[PDB]
């Protein structure tokens, strides 16, 4: 039973950290689209200005 | 668009205006100019008038 819990604490730990390591890929991934938004909103936020600013 | 458009609608107007104001300010002077003249040639014949109703 130490034993099986073993292969599934580590089959978890594998598992958690599978997926330490899919949500570390997924949040850079939501950081780097994250920052891109924030590139985009700035953009768009300028383009804003620009094109309030002609009106 | 609106305000770009909005000026230029404007200044459409506005050189219409500006252009009605130009002509009837142009002919405005030529209109008192007639009026002078229109009082100008009343009283050549009008003084007329006096001076043959004097006689």
């Amino acid at each position: 039973d130490a034993q099986e819990k073993l292969e599934l604490a580590e089959k978890k730990a594998t598992d958690a950290e599978a997926d330490v390591a899919s949500l570390n890929r997924r949040i850079q991934l939501v950081e780097e689209e994250l920052d891109r938004a924030q590139e985009r909103l700035a953009t768009a936020l300028q383009k804003l200005e620009e094109a309030e600013k002609a009106a | 668009d609106e305000s770009e458009r909005g000026m230029k609608v404007i200044e459409s107007r506005a050189q219409k205006d500006e252009e009605k104001m130009e002509i009837q300010e142009i002919q405005l002077k030529e209109a008192k100019h007639i009026a002078e003249d229109a009082d100008r040639k009343y009283e050549e014949v009008a003084r007329k008038l006096v001076i043959i109703e004097s006689d």
